[PDB]
């Protein structure tokens, strides 16, 4: 479905110092990986903010629960460097 | 017993193992706090965690609680020993890992072996044992008036004197290439235990493939050779879609030793079963299992077993096929809704799981097809045309000479095209759900100078026709002499490798039509009503696109030669890739006794050149190897005459793709290309076609007829001098019902010969016809 | 040579090294597959010479003995599969591969020597 | 750790009759009925529950708990590594553990409850057992006080054990249920 | 210096008074069958009679029923239980009870063990008290009977120096990579790891890389072995893509002495008859066949299986077979299998002509009585051993599918060590 | 290896939308939760992070097309790259939505 138009696409092209020649739809599908590793981290960080539940926001999630579920997972270990602020 | 514990540490462990070796040196001790809160300290945990912190990586130094094991070495000179720790990772891990993080600690790159005697402190382990048994032995007997019990160790002067009478992405990319570069040799030490950290929470893209995945009807068989062994990457078709999943598949040996082999090797199925196959063997009054390693055959090599006599070869199932056997070709997960998806992220355990189906019906579908087939001459032909079922675009590349134009501009190939289309219209018209060639064709050439550059214009348009679907589709390679060169160009996409095409024709340039009428666009039409056959020809022998079906129909009669051998349990399968012998020893001087020198069928000298009377041949005898088989090791023969006897009941009144197992069982035996069975079968069968020769040069011998020739495909008969020509039906008929009787089955057809009164020496001599 | 198959028709036959095609349909097949059961045909002849037995004028029984050099008989000494029969074949050999093209038979008839 | 890790068995024995449940999802090969009976004053018949999930495992084990309705609950060190994994991994799935089975922690983290009262039996080998420490634990506990030696494997392997052999490790939870 | 093939050196032609070498000259004859036996027997019976008590055949044992001479012989096997041993004046029988041998060995059907026992003259079967094979020597005493006479031609004694020694030890820049049991070149991924291990073997010249030769995956048999090219067209295919990778490298095409040895998997000229083994004395695969990698490079020598190199105080014969899968095969009744047979045995393939044949032309190309010091035993059912508590260096590259995958070893020539390279 | 600490440099990295990061957190749990809201720092790390991973996937697939001697990329060399970062999960509705995609990008 056309959702995310070229537009987005043409800023995360441009955005990278060292590329090579990728294809016009190997950048859509980097798009269509990165809209669902955000729905995948928003997915499984609220398994990570169900262990502190005691409060209303328990439903909410936030950076402490971002920031446990970067540093234990596996897969999300490419985040904690960045994650400095 | 302290000279003998001594004895076992100062002789360095050289009569232990190595694994005893490193159960009983280590020392055990686990971390409370985390690395990074125990700075300023120094002590054994805590260099052994920052060696593992900077060896595995920082993943497992960040929570605490780490368990750091360790050992203690001699090579750092002068150095205390909370900083001379080495864990026992060091030793589990490859060569050159171990090579270039070892020396690092060691500080030596002078050494050149990695023996674990060498490098660990014998005289620390020493001298912590050397305080025990100073303490509870030399310690309490000076004062009770003895001498010193061992004389390895010493006791000092104080009981000794009293005996007098954009910027950051450069260094995060580094850091990420280092960072993964320790995970994947965390995977390289063990690799089960960091595969289920991602699949511990069941979200919702996992559990999505899990409820889209059932009936899975696999498509193509692969291989996984740069990783672990023994792992295979199936394209299994969904209800709607292609999902490609991984499988993980045992090697099944049949060996009958396990029964003390349990302390020697690591043991974990504990199973007891009738493993014993019979082929023919050497020993005398022994007359005719898996593993839990899958990467790598450690076997016993003494053979002692006390159960049966005879050394055990390790018999093994193919390794490569195992699974379209086995298994079906319609794959099949019998479980419940959430297990299936911990099999989709690891890979399918197909031991434990993957049961048979029924097996009809296999195809029913409607997706794309990709088509790409190569043209090499003589002449710089190179047709590398593209077709795609959606696209409608082919991309020939040819005419590598460029100074002359032999090659036409599509105006020819559209009027034969359109000729062609109008005849297979209507023939396309019979089989269009599958393919949808029913649309006009328009294209373009490429006309191409070099051969590199050529492939990788090839290379680019196989990654658009990849990247225009994505998947469901299908791609049906077929060069004909390049079929295995092919191969190295592109992959990881089901391909049915098949040399459909014999070679290009040799052309004179002066036009171009047996080269583009029924070579390019008859290929393509064929194509259509040759994946019609193939959903037939896959429909009966249930195997997958893995197989030549037309070249070589060797593969079919194996694979259902082997469920066939599987049906019982007595006799297994064969070899490979060596010349396929069904013997005990592999590799030995028995295949010299079964070479059988210049193979002597039948040869027959009466010397009768002129015949006698006006005599004419019907006797036009084919398929002898079938009709020896069904009239007739033991076991194999009777399951090879079973097999056949099952064959030859649906090449009855309703056939389609399965006529075609016949000629080519007879074709079957006699090459080392067929698999699962040539070694003895050849001969075997050689002899009783030379029996059944023999029996049937004879008993149709009812009237006065002698042979002068017998060669497996006619021979000679001999009728009475009276009646010459016009009674030839009804002498037809009687030869053929006179002929069907003694043979038993009667299964072999004679269809039109000829003879009008010969003349023959040996070989020379063809005088007459009469037809 | 024996047992020639044919590609796609399957017509299993003998040929001869006296006259390449099919006799059921009609289609070459190459000439390195008849180049190679030549060379295939050479070396069982090479390997069975290369198996010869203890034999000889008197003692006429089956060889049971590596070790031992002759009999306890009364025979003079000689052997089992003559050299002769094997020139023989590989003059025709020869012949056959002089005849035709065959270079890589009578390479390797050069390389017995 | 109890957020990034799952539950693979829970092996419990009501008054003589023991049970198993098991996580599909880990576990390979599902588990049949079998026997561990390593000395015969100590009979253990465990019929094994093979839930596919791990909600369906806590909510098997919560359900016969909530059945059996039972006086005493013990297990050995409960509070410092059993019990807080187990409301770790009710806290993640949906169902919290203190709306079913009433076990909330006190405040110094033990795992306390109105109407079962839990038995921690590590809380008298530290206690009085006179067992020298530095072997406390439950296999050292098993081979001193009771009369027999358990099932000796390192937990280190305990993982790829999971996915190969699990008839063995469900032989250990078993034993170590028998043995608690 | 030059590599020494199978045919390319003198025929030595072992008396039994002198052991010297006399000149023979295409085919061989059956006398020359019965000298193979003779020199397989004749010269494992001074390694007893130079070792040392009394030395006498059966014909002095014949009529007795109790015995003390150790008797020499290689096991046979004629009927269902017709055990047989020998020497060059008749032959003795062999029971079947009371096996007690020296675990520290490997007995095989044609290894000549020393035995002892009763006579038992009733027929004549004798029985086995002690069986053990007797062992070989050192360097000292194998060539001190020997004259003054070469292998390949240096006929002066010469090299008794150690100048040639400091010659070896001078220039420790010399590499001898073994490479590793017979790769298979029709798979991507092995030619991908050749590749990587010639960039690594590129960038840094060894001088006599002993490469891996009759690499093709498919013996050649009597059929087309690819879909419609031929059993000889497709390892024509395969020879010239492994020159066009071996030309994508020039440091290996000037001073490396690339030795090219056959395995079991042979091309048209020596292995369409067998399958499995053959003969084992074979003839290299020459010029007439293979053109396209001679071409690319001027230091390549096609060599067999039992093929000594010279270094002129140092032979290396560098075979390949499956001796572990053989050896365990056949019994009395992967590191401890093949390091107990190097001096028990001197024969390098210690079998009967009925169960391994061996040409009767070439037989002092794989015997060892010029013992070597160091020495390569390529396997394919066996580890990566290095035992030197002899004085002999054995040396076994492993394969190239295991869990971690690509093992190749390197030898170094000057310092007399070993080592092996994963890269994955 | 080390070369140089962090460095927040984000003049020119503060570049992606937050209304597609709110947008792109539906995750309806079959009636569990009532989904109110999300604060806006783990709206910031929610930014970072998808800029990080974009950028994470084109070195990979860069790393692991300079081992096929390839100088190019594809969906055969990015989605080839997903399962060394452990990411599978992701890999099989790329695959449906980029068929999705490819199907109705036709018309
Ligand atoms: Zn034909």
């Amino acid at each position: 479905a056309p959702v995310f138009p070229i537009s987005k696409v043409k800023k995360i092209a441009k955005c990278d110092p060292e590329y090579v020649i990728t294809s016009n739809v190997a950048i859509s599908a980097t798009a269509f990986a990165a809209e669902l590793f955000v729905q995948n981290l928003v997915e499984e960080s609220l398994v990570l903010a169900q262990l502190n539940s005691k409060g209303k926001t328990s439903l909410r999630l936030s950076l402490n629960s971002i920031e446990e579920c970067v540093e234990k997972r596996d897969n999300f270990r490419f985040l904690e460097d960045a994650i400095k602020q | 017993v302290c000279n003998r514990w001594l004895d076992v540490l100062d002789s360095h462990g050289l009569m232990l193992e190595d694994e005893d070796l490193v159960s009983l040196i280590c020392e055990n001790r686990s971390m409370s706090k985390t690395l990074k809160e125990y700075e300023g300290q120094k002590s054994t945990s805590i260099t052994t965690a920052r060696r593992l912190g900077d060896f595995l990586g920082e993943d497992m130094v960040k929570d605490k609680g780490l368990q750091c094991k360790y050992i203690i070495s001699s090579k750092p000179f002068n150095a205390p020993v909370t900083e001379r720790a080495i864990p026992v990772a060091i030793f589990s891990a490859d060569i050159p890992i171990k090579r270039s993080f070892l020396r690092r600690w060691t500080l030596d790159p002078s050494l050149e072996d990695l023996d674990i005697r060498t490098i660990i402190d014998w005289g620390y382990y020493r001298e912590r044992l050397g305080s025990a048994i100073q303490k509870i032995i030399t310690i309490p007997a000076a004062l009770q008036g003895v001498s010193n019990p061992v004389p390895r160790v010493e006791h000092p002067d104080w009981l000794k004197r009293k005996i007098a009478t954009v910027g950051w992405l450069n260094y995060q990319k580094i850091k990420w290439k280092i960072q993964a570069r320790d995970r994947k040799r965390r995977d390289q030490l063990f690799g089960n235990t960091n595969s289920s950290r991602e699949r511990s929470a069941l979200g919702s893209m996992i559990r999505k493939q899990a409820e889209s995945y059932a009936n899975s009807t696999w498509e193509v068989l692969q291989y996984k050779d740069s990783g672990e062994p023994g792992v295979l990457e199936v394209f299994v078709t969904i209800n709607g879609k292609v999902q490609n999943i991984t499988f993980h598949i045992p090697k099944t040996i049949y060996m009958k030793f396990k029964s003390q082999t349990m302390p020697l090797q690591k043991i974990k199925n504990c199973l007891i079963e009738k493993s014993s196959a019979s082929l023919p063997n050497n020993p005398k009054t022994s007359n005719p299992e898996s593993v839990f390693l899958e990467e790598k055959e450690n076997c016993t090599s003494i053979f002692n077993d006390e159960n049966v006599l005879g050394v055990f070869e390790g018999t093994i199932t193919p390794h490569q096929r195992a699974i379209m056997d086995l298994g079906a070709s319609v794959t099949f997960r019998s479980k419940a809704m959430g297990a299936l998806g911990k099999g989709i992220q690891q890979g399918f355990e197909m031991k434990d799981l993957s049961m048979a189906e029924n097996e009809r019906y296999l195809s029913g579908f409607s997706m794309d097809i990709g088509y790409l087939l190569h043209f090499p001459t003589s002449i710089g032909y190179e047709f590398f045309s593209l077709f795609k079922s959606w696209g409608d675009t082919i991309t020939i590349l040819v005419l590598k000479p460029s100074n002359q134009a032999q090659e036409i501009n599509a105006s020819s190939l559209g009027q034969i095209y359109k000729q062609m289309f109008e005849k297979k219209k209507g023939k396309i018209e019979t089989y269009s759900y599958l393919v949808d060639i029913k649309e006009d064709i328009n294209f373009e050439f490429v006309y191409f100078t070099d051969i590199s550059k050529l492939y990788r214009r090839l290379s680019q348009e196989t990654t658009k026709l990849k990247e225009e679907r994505g998947l469901q589709f299908l791609l049906l390679l077929q060069s004909p002499f390049i079929t295995k060169l092919l191969g190295t160009i592109r992959l990881l996409n089901q391909m049915p490798i098949v040399k459909l095409s014999l070679n290009e024709v040799l052309l004179p340039q002066l036009n171009w039509q047996p080269t583009l009428l029924k070579k390019l666009v008859n290929h393509v039409l064929s194509s259509g009503s040759w994946i019609s056959h193939l959903i037939k020809l896959s429909q009966y022998s249930n195997i997958p696109i893995c197989n030549l079906r037309l070249d070589s129909m060797d593969y079919i009669i194996d694979v259902l030669y082997a469920r066939k051998l599987k049906k019982e349990n007595i006799v297994l399968w064969w070899n490979e890739k060596a010349p396929l012998p069904d013997h005990g020893g592999i590799q030995n001087d028995f295949d010299l006794n079964t070479s059988w020198i210049m193979n002597d069928s039948e040869f027959p000298k009466i010397n009768n050149s002129g015949v006698y009377d006006n005599v004419v041949l019907d006797v036009g005898v084919d398929n002898l190897t079938v009709n020896t088989i069904l009239t007739s090791s033991n076991d194999a023969l009777n399951v090879l005459r079973g097999m056949l006897k099952e064959w030859w009941d649906e090449a009855l009144k309703e056939n389609s793709t399965a006529d075609l197992l016949v000629n080519s069982l007879a074709s079957w035996v006699q090459n080392p290309n067929a698999k699962l069975f040539d070694g003895l079968l050849r001969y075997h069968v050689h002899n009783l076609t030379k029996k059944a020769l023999l029996q049937l040069v004879n008993e149709f011998s009812a009237l006065g007829s002698t042979i002068v020739y017998a060669d497996r495909n006619q021979i000679l008969i001999k009728t009475n001098k009276y009646s010459p020509e016009n009674c030839y039906a009804y002498s037809q008929y009687m030869m053929k019902a006179v002929r069907t009787n003694p043979m038993f089955s009667y299964l072999d057809l004679n269809i039109k010969r000829y003879w009008d009164l010969l003349i023959w020496m040996d070989k020379f001599n063809f005088s007459g016809l009469a037809c | 040579v024996p047992d020639f198959l044919c590609e796609y028709c399957f017509f299993i036959s003998d040929i001869d090294f006296c006259k390449f095609s099919c006799v059921r349909c009609h289609k070459a097949f190459n000439q390195v597959l008849l180049q190679e059961h030549l060379i295939q045909k050479l070396r069982s002849d090479i390997e069975s010479y290369l198996i010869q037995d203890l034999r000889c004028s008197r003692c006429h029984k089956v060889k049971r003995d590596y070790m031992s050099a002759h009999c306890p008989c009364a025979g003079a000494w000689e052997g089992t599969l003559p050299r002769e029969s094997i020139v023989q074949k590989l003059n025709v050999f020869k012949q056959v591969a002089k005849y035709y093209g065959f270079d890589i038979l009578l390479s390797c008839i050069a390389d017995l020597t | 750790d109890s957020a990034v890790d799952q539950i693979m068995m829970i092996s419990y024995m009501i008054d003589g009759e023991g049970f198993l449940i098991t996580n599909r999802e880990i576990i390979s090969e599902d588990i049949e009925d079998f026997e561990y009976t390593p000395k015969p004053e100590y009979p253990g018949f465990f019929t094994i529950f093979n839930e596919n999930d791990e909600v369906a495992l806590l909510q098997r084990f919560f359900e016969h708990i909530r059945d059996v309705r039972p006086t005493v609950i013990s297990t050995f060190n409960g509070d410092f590594f059993d019990w807080p994994f187990i409301h770790n991994r009710s806290k993640i799935h949906g169902l919290d553990m203190f709306d079913e089975i009433g076990f909330a922690p006190d405040a110094e983290g033990e795992y306390k409850s109105s109407y079962c009262s839990h038995m921690d039996c590590f809380r008298w080998v530290k206690r009085d057992s006179y067992l020298p420490q530095g072997s406390q634990g439950l296999k050292a506990v098993t081979q001193s006080k009771l009369g027999y030696n358990p099932i000796e494997l390192d937990p280190e392997l305990m993982t790829p054990y999971a996915f190969e052999k699990p008839q063995h490790l469900s032989e250990y939870s078993v034993s170590d249920a028998v043995a608690t | 210096f030059k590599v020494i093939n199978a045919s390319q050196q003198q025929r030595f032609s072992y008396n039994p008074h002198k052991m010297q070498f006399i000149f023979v000259p295409f085919l061989p004859d059956i006398e020359d069958k019965v000298q193979m036996f003779l020199t397989r027997y004749y010269l494992t019976n001074d390694r007893v009679m130079r070792n040392e008590m009394s030395i006498t055949p059966i014909k002095n044992l014949l009529g007795r029923d109790a015995q003390n001479f150790l008797l020499l012989g290689l096991l046979n096997k004629n009927f269902k239980g017709n055990w047989s041993l020998e020497d060059p004046s008749g032959s003795v029988e062999i029971d079947i009870s009371q096996t007690i041998p020296t675990q520290g060995h490997y007995y095989v059907p044609g290894c000549m063990v020393l035995v002892e026992g009763i006579y038992y003259s009733v027929g004549n079967k004798f029985h086995v008290t002690s069986m053990t094979l007797p062992p070989g020597e050192r360097r000292e005493i194998t060539l001190e009977t020997i004259g003054n006479l070469d292998l390949l031609g240096i006929r002066l004694d010469k090299d008794l120096k150690i100048r040639l020694h400091l010659l070896e030890k001078e220039l420790t820049d010399h590499k001898f990579v073994i490479l590793g049991a017979n790769l298979f070149l029709d798979d991507l991924k092995i030619m991908t790891a050749l590749s990587k291990i010639l960039q690594k073997l590129n960038d840094d010249p060894p001088t006599l890389l002993i490469w891996q030769g009759s690499f093709t995956s498919v013996p050649v048999f009597a059929s087309m072995s690819s879909r419609n090219i031929s059993s000889s067209t497709q390892f024509k295919n395969n020879f010239d893509a492994l020159a066009t990778l071996l030309s994508r490298f020039d440091n290996l095409t000037e001073n490396t002495t690339m030795i090219f040895i056959p395995g079991p998997n042979d091309l048209w000229g020596s292995m369409v008859s067998l399958g499995a083994s053959g003969t084992l004395p074979q003839d290299p695969i020459p010029s007439a066949f293979t053109k396209k990698i001679n071409k690319v490079c001027k230091n390549v020598v096609w060599s067999s299986n039992p093929t000594r190199i010279a270094y002129l105080s140092q032979e290396i014969v560098i075979f390949r077979d499956d001796l572990s899968g053989r050896f365990k095969r056949h019994r009395l009744e992967e590191t401890r299998k093949l390091v107990k047979t190097i001096l028990d045995q001197g024969h390098l393939s210690p079998f009967l002509d009925s169960l391994r044949p061996i040409s009767w032309d070439l037989d002092h190309t794989l015997t060892l009585c010029p013992i070597p010091s160091t020495m390569v035993l390529c396997d394919t059912t066996s580890a990566q051993f290095d035992l030197t508590y002899n004085g002999c260096k054995v040396i076994n590259p492993g394969s190239f599918i295991h869990n971690r995958r690509a093992r190749y070893m390197e030898y170094v020539p000057s310092s007399k060590k070993t080592i092996q390279e994963e890269i994955y | 290896s080390y070369i140089k600490e962090q460095e927040n440099i984000t003049i020119q990295d503060l570049l992606f939308p937050k209304s597609t990061i709110v947008n792109l957190a539906r995750e309806v749990p079959q009636q569990s939760g009532k989904k109110l809201l999300i604060n806006k720092d783990a709206s910031l790390a929610l930014q970072r992070g998808a800029t990080v991973f974009v950028n994470h996937l084109l070195l990979f697939a860069r790393e692991i097309a300079k081992s096929q001697d390839k100088k190019s990329c594809s969906v055969d060399d990015v989605l080839s790259a997903l399962d060394h970062i452990g990411h599978s999960a992701l890999k099989g509705p790329v695959r449906d939505k980029l068929d999705e995609y490819q199907a109705a990008v036709e018309q």
